[PDB]
């Protein structure tokens, strides 16, 4: 059995031309792609990308690799892959990706009697994802993985999902620290460059931000700072040291919070939804400080009436601002 | 020489692509480790480095030799010429063998055809830390490894009698964790390509709270005590009471922020976050208590410490 | 062309896979280290970087030659063609063998078959540190190395010169910022493993941490915070906002100082010497706050002294003015005498 | 198998070390670039990253063939078997040639002999920025490339389509978070070097820094700090602790906001326009604190208004209330106009 | 150089009794300490190389151990042939042998 | 069986030099260093110097620096020690030792009593 | 004509032994060296190294690579370098270095008819430079690049700067954001190790630090916070809360500036010039706080006004004198 299998594999690689694709000069070679996503390590909004680990499998028919003498599926070792033609598949979004190499190259070759070649790779990709953070952190980002052939046009290679919706699996078990995969969509198109038209598979993950983390980290501190700034309205007007210290502490704290959260995010030029909320809270605390300044200028430069109306106006209009904000965003 | 002719005959006509007994029976491979040192557990990235002498033994019928020499001990130069199982670590985020001064790989072949293949690996394995009770959290970190291409019908792994030779745990780089226990298992996982045999080394590790008691809990508790100091201060000292309250609340927020930077971006509340939030409630309630007083103090002086210690007991029990 | 012919004869029939004297004797490897520059010691990872010319010398009868030159000096490309010891560092962690411009390795084959195979390495070796005495600690960081596949019956390691004189550190190679390389002591032992007994050459570099950085960074700010807590004692009692700000400031400052002290260290479950120093300093400042509260309880009159009754200077403040500096100075003397005098 | 026989006929005796027309003519390398994505710009490191399909076209008479197909799209691997230009980027700090799943290159061999060799690259190019009007700055970041070893007598680079036409940009290919790619101007120069004179193809990408980010993070906090400081002008004359903490807090805020504004910048001693704005805001807050000190100097009654002589409202403070805002407003108008109008 | 000191310059041990020697080094000598036997008008004979290891062809009764500095050699039972002078030398640095100890009856 | 054969006892008066040889046969001479030791009557053994036979690199004792000259003969496979400016203090017995490695001296010479008066 | 060049080059590489250096067993080969500095960016004190990009060219005579039939200088592809003997040059300070690889390995080989070989590399090297930061930021750092042959003693190889001071170019046109290359020197040495004596070239840059930046970010905030502390002297002594607030916040703010700045630097034990100036400023502000504590102990223990007035003018004077002595020492 050993000698027969060795002879057959020797016969297959004898005269094999790695440079020419299956049916070179004939119809396009159909390559089916299946993916099993093992983990999405992180989603770096700072670098506008996501790190995804996957079992990327591609199967295709090569008549030169068809054998009949032995009735089984020769699952050869990984190092034979370098001696066979494989699709020159690449990822458009890929900034930095690597195939693992412990204890060997994490790779699989499995030739079938009919000629079908099952080629597996274990790949970690840092795929670019240009996020639209206008609604952040209430945002849903459809980050994409654009699988495309580099050198071979649609006249030379054709892609498809072997199983229009079963070709991608393992998404449901994915654990994201700060996201939840609401959906995944598989599509195939053709993209034209100056060099020619190429086939393109696109795997799109509709990631939905987990708001809980940002509730603890961003919204609750802002709310508590604003609420504590409202405490100034209950303190008597002849406590200028305490009133001004309280107001200035509130304004400074919101300034630090704004700068701190913006340091944790990329240097974007457009105002986010968190930025709208922070600006609203800033306006409220700053208007509380100016409220005390107005009380002072009226008494030194009636007063209890202004404080009384402040005590109810600020929470009421701030709650209406909250409701409008959420209904605009959460609903 | 004698050894050179024996080894030359062993590789002559040797097909490195084909496993032992391909198409005849599954190749039984026994794996025994020796953990040099578990590296630092990176809870932020949910991964832990581990250094191991991973040794796997299999019977190859082509590598049997009869002679006075009972065993051939060889360097890494041989590893590339013979069939090695394509073992890969499923939860390995990144790994690399050691290549200094030479490749850290040992090969040894017995006369009966048995092959011992060992190598030193630094594996950055993935361990999904559920940080709900952190830093009082115990984790059972696995290290799964399997053949990438050979199904259960072709490659099988069974633990050897010396399954894991746990090293001296004192020299281990576990700063927050204490190696609690060794567990191991073998299972069969059905993949798209086929069924594969998976062997997982469960290291049971318990975190130590001393570092966090002095790093986080003690500073926060002292800040709560500072808020309590406000009650003893005369109420008429409005700047003093207000300054103490606002300073405590602000610095509590700062501590929570810096703590949240050292933690992963998890979509839940960790124990640490729960206890800093309850401390926030305490100090903020002190601030509102002074606010109410200006617009009771003696009752606060007694109530606040009692409530804090009651919460501490409930917290430690939980 | 003659030297090329000689090198061809050396590699003609040479078996890279077999050690010298296989089946005849143990292969003795005389090893030397010239530390070109003792690289920075990373306390956070309990590892240190060292740049070395790691020399090895062993006799290989296969590489005996007779020619016009007694010592063939050769580049790294010949080294890959011959058997070299499979040496590795038992506590190594992500070393690098430098490649620029070419592989930084020399080979010299003497006509008697003796080899001199040197390589320039940057090795990040693990140094387990017991930081109880930190920052006054002294660490004997080891560098254990030996064969990976060959047992003591196969390959034995040796020092090429006297063990004291077989590890030479360059005069100007000290890249240590907060450490002082006192010296090195070497030894040779045996390690029992699942595969067999292995000869292990150990060299301990004796490092003494330089306390100056922590004096400026931690001890002086802590002491100044304590003194800033005591100026509150010297201030009058009636200035409740003043002393309240002072004490709360000192406590919060000591909190951030404590955190800044910890994050500069690798994580550990035990308290270091600086942790105890900070704990006592925190006790002093918190005691100052408690003292302020105590005197504030007895502050009968809220109005301050003017040039109507008047508050008398607090007795507790007067005793504190002497007690706190005396207790703190006695504590400093005890602490520094306890740790500095230690070997 | 027909194309295999053709391929082995155009590689036998093909010495890939030699140039096309070497010793007979120059090689015109008609170059094109398709910017798949203009990566982010790192102002701290004065460099930008760009992802490009770098297309090179050149005529190689050795590879002309006669066969059934007029063009051979071959596997990336064959690219290493034939001569290619030694193109390198004169300002490329650290570029990456992507190779996952396989080397991302294509090699189309046309019947006449023309080779269309393309490859996906991520290029980290050095863009020397002159940050004086920062953040209202515009940079013409260059992307210079040319042969590394071959002189102008050996290789000359030209644009296939023509200036501007040649260097395309994908419609959605823009990863500039904070810049705006106004356009590009393609040029070509000859640079002198120690080893010869080299043709260098330059393409300057004109990037306009969007000021919204720095407006939100620096200018609005600074303006609000200034306004915070003038709130103290509207505060009471006789309230010394309140206006003192106001002034000191605003000055401390401007210290932290100057240092924070300068952490984002690279460490250059140009005193950028942001530094000028921050300096004038610093002057305003410091003058506010000085004004409070001046008023406090003449504070004599030291009792605020109630309902027993009372301090009259300060004339200095009254004048400050109106003068400071107006002068700061006209300051803003002058500075914004001067920087916005200039290129 | 390194100074080697042997405390019991002379001791008498009854035949068949366990006898223990001592050897001190001025500073670190590691495990690099050897024990040698010199009978009257004869050259030294190596007994215990390294801190503990014993040379080939030596009776099992000889056995020794030591730390970095202090060292000890112990004979399980003295014999008539065992009467001689015992030296301790070090090779961590340039060789420097100790005063030596003599055994009688 | 390695046996280091030294020369017999020497009779000489003060102020003249002597040469004491040391011949090894079992092991190859060049492989290992050769050490010279002198034990004064009823005293501890005293190292005088060693010579690497292959390249004749020599190292001496500070006390004996310049008093003893160590040389080797590959062909004769013999190590020679030349003592100069003899005095009454020199009277002692010399040995030559073989250093197998930096753990022990494997074999020793028979001893060459030096007599000076 | 290309066939003639092809045959000539194949003749040169036929039988060429890469193991042996030119004139092996003869006099040492003279290897000249010229460098074109492309950048010396990222001078790092925290890592005690500087990243230097250069066109490291080394020229040497190899009689085996001499041809007379072709009158032009044959510039060969970079891949031929692997087939030719190259000096085993290494940079003893090199922590981490790489030869650029895009689009191809940036090497140069140019065989001249007389046998000269011009081997050029585009090298980025992070060379080690131990910086004596006692005068930092007023320091002049003597950083070096130690070029040395690894395996070949002075009896087998010889170095020299090809062109004396003109061997190194591009230095004057380097713009460093925080430095100015006042001078650079070219040294030739012979360094003796246990293995033997080797030839050494040293390229030493005396990099003078541009003080303007450090004045902008470090010195002026310190001075301004000292003047801010001096503001305390003009406030009435009775205003305990205000004066202590000012002095406290200024002492704290200078301690924090000290710690943050020292965090950005390596943990060195010796006091730097920045440290000395910051400590002096700390002493001035702390003595201002102690000045208030003095007038508070005296008042609460006309005369009180005297210390205020005296300190008001003396503190600026003594601080200016401290500046004068400091700058004169460091300027
Ligand atoms: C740095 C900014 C400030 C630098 C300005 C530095 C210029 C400067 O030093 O001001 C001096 C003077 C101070 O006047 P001041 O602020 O103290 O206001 C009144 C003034 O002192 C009267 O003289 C006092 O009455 P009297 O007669 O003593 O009995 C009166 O007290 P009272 O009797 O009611 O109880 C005070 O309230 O103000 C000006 O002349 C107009 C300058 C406008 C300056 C505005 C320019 C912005
Ligand atoms: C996130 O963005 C990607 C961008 O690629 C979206 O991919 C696009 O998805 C739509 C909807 O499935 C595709 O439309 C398709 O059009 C063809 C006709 O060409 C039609 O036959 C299909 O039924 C489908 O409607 C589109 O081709 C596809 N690719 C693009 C726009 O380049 C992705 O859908 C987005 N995320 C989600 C959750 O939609
Ligand atoms: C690793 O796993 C195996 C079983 O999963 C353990 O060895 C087996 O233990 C069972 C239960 O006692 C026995 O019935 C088997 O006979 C054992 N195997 C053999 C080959 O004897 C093994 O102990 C585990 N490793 C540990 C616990 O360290
Ligand atoms: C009348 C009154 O109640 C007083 C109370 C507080 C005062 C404001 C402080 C901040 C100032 C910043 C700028 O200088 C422009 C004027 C500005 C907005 C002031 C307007 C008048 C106010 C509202
Ligand atoms: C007389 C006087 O002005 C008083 C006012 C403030 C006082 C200082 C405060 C801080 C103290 C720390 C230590 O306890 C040592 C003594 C120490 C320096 C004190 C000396 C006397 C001072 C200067």
């Amino acid at each position: 059995n050993m000698s027969l299998v060795k002879e057959t594999v020797d016969r297959l690689l004898k005269g094999y031309d790695i440079r020419l694709r299956p049916d070179f000069g004939g119809p396009p070679v159909a390559v089916g792609m299946n993916i099993d996503i093992a983990s999405i390590d992180m989603v770096s909004e700072v670098n506008m990308d996501y790190t995804l680990t996957m079992y990327f499998q591609q199967a295709w028919r090569d008549k030169r690799l068809s054998y009949n003498v032995i009735p089984l599926n020769l699952t050869l070792d990984n190092r034979v892959a370098d001696q066979l033609w494989v699709p020159d598949t690449y990822f458009l979004n890929d900034k930095k990706s690597f195939v693992h190499g412990v204890t060997v190259k994490n790779r699989m070759i499995r030739l079938h009697p009919d000629g079908t070649v099952l080629y597996g790779l274990r790949i970690t990709t840092t795929a670019a994802c240009m996020m639209d953070l206008r609604r952040y952190p209430l945002d849903e980002q459809n980050c994409t993985l654009e699988i495309e052939s580099y050198g071979y046009t649609t006249d030379d290679i054709e892609f498809y999902w072997r199983g229009d919706d079963n070709a991608v699996t393992g998404v449901t078990k994915i654990e994201l620290p700060q996201f939840s995969i609401v959906d995944y969509k598989l599509i195939t198109k053709k993209v034209v460059f100056s060099t020619g038209s190429y086939p393109r598979l696109s795997l799109s993950f509709k990631l939905k931000r987990n708001i809980g983390y940002f509730i603890l980290q961003t919204y609750m501190p802002s709310i508590l700072i604003t609420i504590l700034s409202w405490v100034s309205f209950w303190i008597n007007y002849d406590a200028s040291a305490a009133r001004v210290a309280l107001g200035i502490t509130t304004v400074l704290t919101m300034t630090t919070i704004n700068t701190h959260l913006r340091e944790t995010l990329p240097k974007i030029p457009y105002v986010k939804a968190i930025d709208m909320y922070l600006m609203g809270c800033f306006v409220f605390v700053f208007m509380a400080l100016l409220e005390y300044a107005l009380v002072n200028y009226i008494f030194f430069g009636d007063v209890n009436a202004i404080d009384r109306w402040s005590r109810i106006f600020f929470p009421v209009v701030f709650s209406f601002f909250n409701i409008v904000y959420w209904l605009y965003y959460v609903n | 020489g004698d050894v050179t002719v024996i080894l030359n005959n062993l590789l002559e006509g040797y097909d490195n692509k084909l496993r032992p007994d391909i198409g005849v029976k599954p190749t039984l491979i026994h794996t025994d480790m020796y953990v040099n040192s578990i590296g630092p557990v990176n809870a932020i990235n949910m991964e832990y480095t581990i250094d191991i002498f991973f040794a796997q033994t299999w019977y190859d019928r082509r590598l049997k030799f009869n002679s006075t020499i009972k065993v051939l001990r060889l360097n890494s130069n041989m590893v590339g010429k013979i069939w090695i199982p394509d073992t890969f670590f499923r939860n390995s985020k990144k790994a690399d063998a050691h290549w200094i001064t030479t490749p850290n790989r040992m090969l040894r072949i017995w006369n009966d055809g048995r092959v011992l293949y060992t190598l030193r690996l630094t594996i950055d394995a993935e361990c999904q830390l559920q940080l709900h009770n952190f830093p009082m959290d115990e984790h059972s970190c696995p290290l799964e490894f399997s053949s990438y291409g050979y199904p259960r019908e072709e490659i099988v792994y069974q633990w050897k009698r010396s399954s894991v030779e746990v090293g001296d745990t004192r020299s281990w780089r576990l700063y927050q964790f204490s190696f609690v226990g060794l567990r191991n298992t073998t299972e069969v996982v059905k993949t798209t390509s086929g069924d594969y045999v998976v062997m997982s080394v469960y290291f049971d590790l318990s975190r130590r709270m001393g570092y966090f008691t002095i790093q986080t809990y003690i500073p926060c508790t002292l800040i709560v005590v500072l808020s309590w100091v406000s009650f003893w201060i005369n109420k008429d000292a409005v700047p003093a009471r207000t300054s103490l309250g606002i300073t405590t609340v602000l610095t509590m927020t700062t501590l929570s922020t810096i703590a949240r930077k050292s933690l992963p971006k998890v979509s839940y509340v960790t124990a640490m976050d729960l206890f800093v939030s309850v401390c926030f409630i305490f100090v903020f309630s002190a601030l509102v208590e002074y606010g109410t007083l200006h617009y009771m103090d003696s009752y606060a002086r007694i109530f606040f410490p009692t409530a804090f210690c009651l919460f501490n007991l409930v917290y430690w029990v939980s | 062309t003659v030297f090329t012919r000689i090198l061809d004869r050396l590699l003609d029939g040479y078996d890279n896979r077999l050690r010298p004297g296989l089946g005849e004797r143990v292969t003795e490897v005389k090893t030397d280290i010239f530390v070109t520059s003792f690289g920075p010691v990373s306390d956070h990872d309990m590892e240190y970087t060292i740049d070395v010319f790691f020399r090895q010398s062993w006799k290989d009868e296969r590489l005996k030659f007779k020619g016009p030159m007694t010592v063939l000096r050769l580049n790294n490309l010949m080294a890959s063609k011959i058997w070299t010891p499979d040496t590795f560092f038992h506590n190594g962690k992500k070393s690098v063998a430098h490649n620029m411009t070419m592989p930084n390795k020399l080979l010299r084959i003497t006509e008697d078959g003796t080899l001199l195979y040197t390589m320039r390495l940057t090795v990040r070796a693990e140094c387990p540190m017991h930081l109880e005495d930190f920052p006054m600690d002294a660490h004997a960081c080891p560098l254990k190395f030996g064969s990976y596949a060959y047992t003591r019956a196969e390959v034995v390691y040796e020092w090429t010169r006297e063990p004291a004189r077989s590890v030479v550190v360059a005069e100007d190679g000290s890249r240590l910022n907060q450490y002082d390389l006192l010296g090195q002591t070497v030894d040779s032992g045996i390690v029992q493993s699942s595969t067999g007994e292995y000869v292990v050459m150990t060299t301990h570099f004796h490092l003494k941490r330089k306390i100056g950085y922590f004096v400026i960074q931690t001890y002086l700010p802590c002491i100044m915070t304590v003194i800033l807590s005591q100026v509150s004692f010297w201030l009058n009692r009636e200035s409740v906002p003043a002393r309240t700000v002072f004490g709360v400031t000192t406590v919060l400052t000591m909190t951030t100082l404590s955190i800044s002290a910890r994050n500069s260290l690798p994580k550990v479950a035990y308290a270091t010497a600086m942790d105890w120093f900070i704990a006592v300093c925190y006790a002093f400042v918190f005691s100052a706050l408690i003292e302020f509260a105590t005197v504030n309880y007895f502050t009968k009159r809220g109005y301050a002294w003017d040039g109507k009754t008047f508050n008398s200077v607090s007795k507790i403040d007067r005793l504190s003015r002497i007690a706190f500096p005396l207790l703190f100075g006695i504590f400093n003397l005890v602490y520094w005498a306890t740790y500095l005098n230690r070997e | 198998t027909i194309f295999t026989r053709i391929l082995d006929r155009l590689l036998d005796g093909y010495d890939n070390r030699l140039r096309p027309g070497l010793g007979d003519a120059v090689t015109e390398v008609k170059t094109d670039i398709y910017v798949t994505s203009f990566g982010p710009v790192s102002d701290t490191d004065m460099e930008y990253t760009i992802d490009v399909f770098f297309r090179q076209t050149w005529h190689d008479e050795r590879l002309k063939f006669d066969g059934p197909m007029k063009i051979l799209p071959l596997n990336n691997l064959l690219a290493s078997k034939i001569w290619t230009p030694d193109t390198f980027f004169h300002n490329g700090k650290k570029s990456v040639a992507h190779n996952m799943t396989t080397p991302n290159k294509l090699l189309r061999l046309v019947d006449n002999g023309t080779l269309l060799y393309t490859m996906r690259l991520t290029i980290h190019a050095e863009c020397p920025m002159h940050l004086e009007d920062f953040p209202m700055d515009v940079h013409a970041c260059p992307l210079k490339f040319g042969s590394y070893a071959y002189t102008k007598a050996e290789v000359i680079y030209s644009w296939t389509l023509g200036k501007n036409k040649s260097v395309e940009v994908a419609q959605d290919g823009s990863r500039l978070n904070q810049y705006d790619l106004l356009g590009h101007v393609v040029g070509t120069e000859i640079i002198r070097s120690s080893t010869g004179e080299y043709v260098v193809m330059t393409t300057h990408f004109h990037l306009k820094r969007k000021i919204g980010y720095f407006v939100i993070q620096t200018y609005l906090p600074c303006i609000m700090t200034v306004i915070l400081s003038q709130v103290s002008f509207w505060l009471n004359r006789e309230s010394v602790p309140a206006r003192t903490v106001f002034g000191v807090t605003t000055v401390l805020t401007m210290t932290t906001l100057s240092i924070s504004a300068r952490n984002s910048l690279p460490k250059v001693a140009y005193a950028t326009a942001m530094d000028w704005f921050i300096a004038v805001c610093y002057a305003f807050v410091f003058s506010a604190l000085i004004e409070f000190a001046t008023v406090n100097y003449f504070t004599k009654r030291s009792w605020a208004w109630e309902g027993k002589t009372y301090n009259s409202v300060s004339k200095v403070d009254k004048i400050s209330r109106i003068i400071f805002p107006v002068l700061f407003a006209i300051f803003n108008l002058v500075y914004w106009a001067t920087y916005v109008n200039r290129e | 150089y390194i100074v080697m000191t042997q405390s019991p310059k002379s001791m008498s041990m009854s035949l068949g009794e366990r006898v223990t020697l001592s050897c001190r080094a001025s500073e670190y000598v590691g495990s690099y300490v050897s024990w040698y036997q010199q009978k009257p008008e004869q050259s030294p004979k190596l007994l215990i190389y390294g801190a503990s290891n014993r040379y080939t062809g030596v009776p099992d009764r000889f056995a020794g151990s030591g730390s970095a500095t202090d060292f000890t050699l112990t004979i399980t039972s003295v014999q008539a042939e065992d009467l001689a002078d015992y030296h301790c030398g070090q090779t961590y640095n340039y060789p420097t042998f100790g005063g030596g100890t003599k055994l009688e009856i | 069986e390695i046996q280091l054969q030294q020369s017999g006892p020497e009779l000489v008066k003060p102020g003249t030099s002597v040469k004491v040889s040391c011949k090894a046969s079992g092991y190859s001479f060049t492989d290992y260093n050769m050490y010279w030791v002198k034990q004064s009557h009823g005293k501890s053994l005293e190292w005088i110097g060693y010579i690497d036979p292959y390249n004749a690199d020599t190292t001496y004792n500070r006390e004996f620096k310049g008093k003893a000259t160590l040389t080797v003969d590959k062909s004769s496979s013999t190590a020679f020690m030349h003592l100069n400016s003899l005095t009454s203090e020199d009277s002692a017995v010399y040995y030559c030792a073989r250093k197998r490695n930096n753990f022990y001296f494997d074999y020793w010479g028979q001893g060459t009593p030096l007599t000076v008066s």
